[PDB]
């Protein structure tokens, strides 16, 4: 289903597109932390670093 | 045991055990 | 020999659903209707390598019986045996002894007396029912009355299923219960009454299972009628027939109402545990802890009483014991018999059945005694039958059905009667 | 084998029946299209009470639906489960009585009556042993509670022998829809207490209540409304439809219940009903059932039963339990409360179990309670009605119908000796 | 999760249980004990009554 | 023949009768499922004396575990040699005393005793001729000390002709656990010295110093402690359940060891005791044995004998040897050491030989001194009751439950005119 | 065995919402109800396969309640033991005490009667507050009340936040810490201090961490009750269950005040740094620089310790540590107890939080002391409070909601009858 009923509101069960959206933005964090630590390792290849945060 | 009686028993070993009555379990022209 | 048994009611196929399994585990019988001479007293050999039963179920309402025609008995219950009426009798004592006793009554004797001319050597018939229902009470009393004009002089064993004083299932179980005695008195000879409180103890505090239910009851239930068929079935040292309890059990013609005990009750684990001895096991069936009906042999006075034994007896300690509980005092007996005891010892030890709580026992003991706590039940009914008939409830039900106060008041003061012998005998 | 003979009358009938034959037809899994796609062979035995086999597992419910507009045939036939009612079994009039109970019981009946005489007769005969006939109608509208009482009339005359059991929503002075409702009650009562066997009386602010507190609903729906009301309707007759361990049919439960053939009016509970966002916490046991069982909040009627004594009250079981625990526990409820029951009865509580829970649930149970609350349900309609009567207004479209005023002096009459009663026994 | 939540059907009568799926489990469980003796050593067959009229003919 | 029936209270109790269950089955040669797997035929001739054969040669002990929290049960059942109690003999309560002699013996004694009672009563009449009573337990606990007591009182209430043996450990101020071990120790010392018979003082320091000094072990836990005390209770009644060539029943040690009604507490010793290194560098002889049992590092009390004399001791022997060794070699341990020993009692050393050593082991030995130095004790722990008693330290716990201050005065007096009658006869 | 935990006010359920992620990862229940009877003290076990646990969270602003029904725990806790009130008592003794709880203690101890009622073996109470705050101290105090009145003979261990003397985030919180005494010292049993400042000394010294946030503050706090508990979850050499410390910790009815500490609190590195053995952590128990609430026990004299063990710990040296305790001179015990520990060994270690400070050590102590720093501390609390009360500031807020001077005065004097006590016990 795209939407939730009535009952889904207050049972607190998120809708098919709101779960399918945060999956997908999760799924995506991922595929972005592989290519970071990618990165890490192509930098210090030429001397050069990430800068991480504090 | 028992609620509202007591019953008295005295327990039965093998033939081993050297209990009340051993000699004559050992017993058995 | 042979004894044919008659279920009657909701609670009577209950029963015999447990107990016809445990007579086919008994004898290695396969549910399927055959074996993969002991057997003859219960199953009839037809053809070659079959049995078929000496029973006949029977109730009202359709839908306990076809449970049992599509159980697992199918190939082994023959079809005839299970009647079945269309519609229940619903609580009703007249419904269930006027309108439709009249339907269905006659179809079972004449199925009845094709079994008891099957058979050849018929010791009498056991019956099982239930007093608190309709049907049990209702055309249990007619199916009882038309046994006894039939064939009278055998034995009539029954097994009655009564209300707990606390504990009911039901509203109008008083009425259908005076009733159900005022037949009950006459045509059974010998009674025995089988409660539920007293049984829901059993299995909560020996058996230690927390939620127990009816199926629970009814095996150990079968536990004991097997218990005191088995003199008729297996080859024992002192034997103790049908015959029996009507002898040594029941000094008066209106006095046949029994206590019945069994011990060792015990677990799978606490077998392993009490070290079972026949002195001790004869102990334990004579405390009210160990019965199954709900009343106290301490204010009452025993009669006589009946000890089947099971197993490996030899009647030197089992004679010893009850000399023991003789020359005890705390419990008492009438100054009327100073021998109050017969016992029986069969040789075959119980079998065991896979899922039952109850573990392999080497010997078991069934007391059936007669006592006056049961006038203190009848009284313990009575008060509250009174109560409610004091304000005409729910007559309307049984009048409308076909009937009037005269046995309302005839019943009632039956048991008033009933009440006077036994407070005139225990003394 | 024992048949029950379902009859739904006005807009309330037909919808509460559509989601009854709904629930039914789901727990015996036979498909909106008409077929069984169940897997269990239990559930066949059992549909003979319900259906007729047709051609190839037709299964097609033995059901009356009546009224006098098209629209809630419409209404019917627009959800699921909507092809599968017999046409034939669909009687509709054209002008529709509405809220008006002479409409609903002398003209409008009048020509309506005998083809539905027709119908459920036919329908009848067409079983062998009938158990007996389950009403669902109301109280405020015309075509339902006229129309439907002058039927439970003149079947009450052709079968005396057969069962009759009624689920009647009553009006609420809080959530009252109607303006006549007083004057559609009073009447349908007055026949309800000579000809109906037995009464389960229902509502809606007590409806309404159960989902604010219970459910946690936001917005309850007459699709919920109608739901509880049909789970209510079936575990009242789980007993014939399921092997259990004690059986307990109509007859049987009206036998334990009814101790005078005029204290026939019960108050319905039923457990289990949580909120989802509770399903969790609670487990299944019989004393979480009991407590919520025996609560006041619980009932489906507009009466507080711990200001008056229950007279007798029922318990029906499904799925696997304890009789130990289950009777047990209606000790402890019968012990404790001592004082909110009748003096005069011993053991005032029918038990039943029966070894199969509704779909989705694992344990269930249904309360019936026969308790002397009801007159004050019946004085707050009563004392309304003496309002209205007391200058006669909205009587001229019932006395220019055919009614006359001795109907109302009537009504007043066995109202006030009925609520009499009830406190006499209490 | 609620699509991959498959409710339950929960049909197994009281009867069914207790007759079919326990005793074949504790059969299953333990055959040490649960064994079929077949004969009996005491029995009361008594050949007295088959021999009151028995002893099929050769003839 | 002569029967001893064991009683466990407490956790200290509990552990230790686990491991003394364990080692009586392993010398009597019954593996923890309970059949018989010895080889000679020397085992089952006394095992009526602490075993009951219930079907099938299942041998399980004649014993009582009593307690109040689940804790210890679940520990002594996970253990092997755990199957083979009595599953009904767990007499149990569910509360839990929790080192508050008061609950111990007057909250919640009040309704296990009886049962406990009731089972101990079975188990005494299930045999023939009673020789007396075992019970392992503590001074300092709660459930441990106060039930004990109890059951000790109702005991020699119920049966005075009976010997009895308390194996208690007693606390140190070095080794100290709870805070109200003077509260505990003396008031079951009051009841004790009118109560039991005789009792074997233990602690835990002396334990502890022997596993460093004979014994150099490294992880020295409570299984070994255990392990010791169960090996010294196996050396106390190995002469009933094996023959010798001078046996020494109970009463035969008892009236040989009290010369006084309350002189009757008692220090005890194990021998031989050496370590896994040096154990290949000694020899195996009564001499070897001597010298090690009369040492005062291998008494398992904190009195050292050096510091008072002995009115009586007894030694048991273990394993075939030479008499005329033996009481050579304690008339000559009497005559070097003539100061250690008191003056008005001539031989203060009985002696007795059984036939069987432990199983492995060539020559044992066990040493109970009747000694006065145990009056240190006393006064090390009744100066603490005195030091506390005199600020109502800790005392609300027990007054608001039943007890007096009476008691903790009788309890003074009864304790300082013990220590005085030690002084008397020092 | 069984114990449930309540929490009121802001600090409270932050504190336990650490503690049950602590308890999770021990028994390895996951966070969403289930695993992949040691828990059986905390969680019940609803059907299959989920456990709940026996605890309500309470506070009157929905801000941080909401927040943990839509952090990581929503399926762990569902949404109806989360009581939530509508407007914030915002540190008001007063208005915590009389305003609003009036609304929300009758809905809380029902909650928790259906709790205990679920329970069965029911150990006692430990509640989670800090007494600062307006919710925490007023409907708490009024909560204890309650349960009181409810139970009595169940012992109530409170683990209270007490305010630190220089670091502090509040203005009336010295109104508020008497208001709350004032029934903590007749209703409660066992009453535990945790002051903030040490806390951060903690982690500044030992593990370091130079900008801590509240997590790691309630992360330790939650292994110090963890520690407390697991002589009743888990089986060990010698175990403590929760009434033992209503006897051997509490000499007086009214001196139940009890100074926690913990150690090897070490981080990641420190760890291989140090040898870890049972003689140092016995010792670093007892310095100051690792005790939970700033005051020095160098000045007081002990009353009673415990010692909680958990790990690779035998017997022997805990004795051989405890007497080069009592051989020391830099401390020293009042003439009152010469049996001054208590010890107790549990078998399993402490577990690490991944992302957590705290390594994977193989035992670890909790000492539980009774002293005469605490009366030192509650002067060091009246001196400010009676300052700002000598200007009569900010008592119209209280008098506005409804209260008086009255109980202020009494309160007043309650802690100096307090102060006399413990000056008279020290000598
Ligand atoms: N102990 C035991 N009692 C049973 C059993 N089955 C039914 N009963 C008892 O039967 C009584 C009610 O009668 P039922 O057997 O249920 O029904 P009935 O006797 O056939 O009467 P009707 O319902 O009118 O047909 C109840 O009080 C039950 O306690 C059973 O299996 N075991
Ligand atoms: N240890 C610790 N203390 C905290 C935490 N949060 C708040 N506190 C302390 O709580 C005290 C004030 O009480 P709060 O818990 O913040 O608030 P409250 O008790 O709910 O009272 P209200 O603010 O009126 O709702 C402050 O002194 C803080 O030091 C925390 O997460 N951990
Ligand atoms: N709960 C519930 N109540 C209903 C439903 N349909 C009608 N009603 C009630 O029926 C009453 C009016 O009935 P009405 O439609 O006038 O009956 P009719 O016109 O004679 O068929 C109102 O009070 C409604 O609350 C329904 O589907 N669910
Ligand atoms: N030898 C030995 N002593 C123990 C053991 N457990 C506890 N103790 C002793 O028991 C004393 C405390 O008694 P306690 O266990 O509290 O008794 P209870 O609470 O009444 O059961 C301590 O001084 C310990 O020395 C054990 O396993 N072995
Ligand atoms: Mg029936
Ligand atoms: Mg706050």
């Amino acid at each position: 289903t795209l939407a939730g009923t009535s009952s889904d509101r207050d049972a607190g069960i998120k809708s098919g597109v709101q779960t399918v959206k945060a999956a997908r933005q999760a799924r995506l964090r991922e595929l972005f932390e592989r290519e970071a630590l990618m990165y890490e390792k192509e930098l210090n290849a030429r001397g050069l670093s990430l800068v991480k945060p504090r | 045991s028992g609620g509202v009686g007591h019953s008295g028993t005295v327990n039965e070993y093998r033939s081993g055990v050297l209990i009340g009555n051993f000699v004559e379990n050992a017993a058995k022209i | 020999r042979e004894v044919i048994s008659i279920h009657i009611g909701q609670a009577g196929i209950q029963v015999g659903n447990a107990c016809w399994e445990l007579y086919c585990l008994e004898h290695g019988i396969q549910p399927d209707g055959q074996m993969p001479d002991a057997f003859n007293t219960f199953f009839s050999e037809t053809g070659a390598g079959k049995h078929v039963p000496r029973c006949i179920f029977l109730d009202l309402e359709p839908t306990v019986v076809d449970e049992v025609r599509t159980g697992t008995y199918r190939q082994l219950f023959h079809p005839e045996q299970l009647i079945s009426g269309k519609e229940d009798a619903a609580n009703n004592f007249a419904r269930g002894h006027y309108t439709i006793g009249k339907e269905i009554v006659d179809l079972a004797l004449d199925r009845i007396r094709k079994l008891a001319d099957n058979c050849t050597g018929l010791q009498g018939f056991l019956v099982f029912n239930a007093v608190g229902g309709g049907t049990g009470s209702g055309l249990g009393s007619l199916l009882l009355e038309r046994l006894s004009v039939d064939y009278g002089k055998k034995s009539k064993l029954g097994f009655t299923v009564y209300p707990s004083p606390q504990v009911s299932t039901a509203v109008v179980e008083p009425y259908n219960s005076v009733l159900s005695t005022h037949s009950l008195l006459e045509h059974t000879d010998v009674a025995v009454m089988l409660d539920n409180e007293a049984i829901y103890d059993i299995c909560r505090r020996s058996l230690d299972i927390e939620r127990p239910t009816y199926t629970n009851l009814n095996r150990l239930i079968a536990q004991v009628i097997s218990s005191l068929t088995a003199s008729l079935r297996f080859d024992g040292a002192l034997n103790v027939d049908i015959t029996e309890f009507q002898t040594n059990l029941v000094p008066y013609p209106r006095i046949h109402f029994m206590l019945s005990s069994y011990a060792p009750i015990i677990s799978a684990e606490k077998a392993y545990h009490e070290q079972l001895s026949v002195a001790e096991i004869t102990n334990a069936a004579f405390e009210p802890a160990s019965m199954m009906v709900k009343c106290d042999p301490r204010h009452g006075k025993y009669m006589a009483c009946c000890l089947m034994y099971r197993g490996d007896v030899v009647p030197k300690d089992v004679n010893a014991s009850v000399a023991t509980i003789k020359t005890k005092r705390t419990i008492q007996f009438v100054d009327w018999c100073p021998t109050g005891f017969k016992c029986g010892i069969n040789y075959q030890p119980p079998t065991v059945v896979p899922g039952g709580d109850l573990a392999k026992v080497q010997r078991a003991v069934c007391m059936i005694s007669n006592s006056t706590a049961i006038g203190e039940i009848f009284s313990r009914l009575d008060h509250k039958f009174d109560l409610m008939y004091a304000k005409r409830a729910f007559v309307h039900w049984y009048v409308g059905e076909g009937m009037e106060e005269g046995e309302f008041s005839e019943a009632r003061e039956d048991l008033a009667a009933l009440e006077k012998d036994f407070e005139e005998v225990g003394a | 084998m024992r048949e029950i003979v379902h009859i739904q009358g006005g807009q309330c009938g037909n919808q509460i029946g559509a989601k009854f034959w709904e629930v039914v037809s789901d727990e015996h899994g036979i498909d909106p299209t008409g077929t069984y796609h169940g897997d269990s062979d239990l559930q066949l035995e059992r549909i003979n009470v319900y259906f007729n086999e047709a051609t190839g597992g037709r299964y097609v419910p033995r059901a009356i639906l009546m009224d006098l507009e098209p629209g809630t045939m419409d209404s019917v036939r627009s959800g699921p489960y909507g092809q599968i009612f017999r046409p034939d079994n669909f009687v509709f009039g054209q002008t529709g009585a509405g809220n008006n109970w002479a409409k609903g019981h002398y003209t409008e009946g009048a020509e309506l009556i005998d083809s539905v005489l027709d119908v459920v007769r036919k329908e009848a005969e067409s079983c062998d042993c009938l158990q007996g006939f389950q009403v669902c109608h109301s109280l405020g509208g015309g075509t339902g509670s006229g129309m439907g009482t002058l039927l439970i009339s003149k079947i009450r005359e052709e079968y005396p022998d057969r069962m009759m059991l009624t689920f009647s929503v009553v009006p609420s002075p809080k959530v009252s829809d109607t303006v006549v409702e007083p004057y559609n009650a009073t009447l349908s009562v007055h026949q309800l207490v000579e000809n109906a066997d037995e009464c389960m009386v229902l509502d809606n602010e007590a409806l309404y209540d159960i989902c604010f507190r219970t459910l946690k609903l936001t917005t309850p729906t007459f699709g919920d409304l109608n739901h509880l009301i049909s789970a209510v309707m079936s575990g009242i007759t789980c007993c014939l439809r399921f092997p259990g361990q004690l059986n307990a049919d109509l007859r049987k439960l009206a036998v334990n219940l009814i101790p005078f053939p005029r204290l026939h009016f019960f108050m319905v509970g039923f457990t289990p009903l949580t909120s989802r966002g509770s399903q969790q916490y609670r487990a299944l046991t019989v004393p979480e059932l009991t407590q919520q069982m025996w609560d006041a909040k619980n009932m489906m009627c507009a009466a507080d039963p711990r200001h008056g004594r229950y007279l007798t009250a029922s318990a029906l079981f499904r799925g696997r339990m304890s009789t130990k625990e289950v009777d047990e526990q209606m000790l402890n409820v019968q012990n404790k409360n001592s004082s909110y029951f009748v003096e005069w009865i011993p053991n005032n509580v029918k038990s039943s179990v029966c070894d199969i829970p509704p779909k989705g649930l694992k344990m269930s149970a249904t309360f019936i309670g026969n308790s002397t609350a009801i007159q004050e349900m019946f004085k707050r309609v009563s004392e309304q009605f003496t309002a209205m009567f007391r200058r006669k207004a909205f009587l001229h479209w019932y006395t220019g119908e055919g009614m006359d005023e001795m109907e109302f002096t009537e009504a007043e009459s066995n109202m006030n000796d009925l609520v009499s009663e009830y406190q006499q026994y209490q | 999760t609620e699509a991959s939540w498959a409710p339950v059907h929960n049909l197994t009568t009281t009867n069914k249980e207790f007759y079919e799926i326990k005793p074949e489990a504790a059969r299953a469980a333990d055959p040490d004990t649960f064994r079929a003796s077949g004969p009996s050593p005491f029995a009361k067959t008594g050949f007295c009554a088959k021999s009151v009229k028995g002893e099929a003919s050769d003839e």
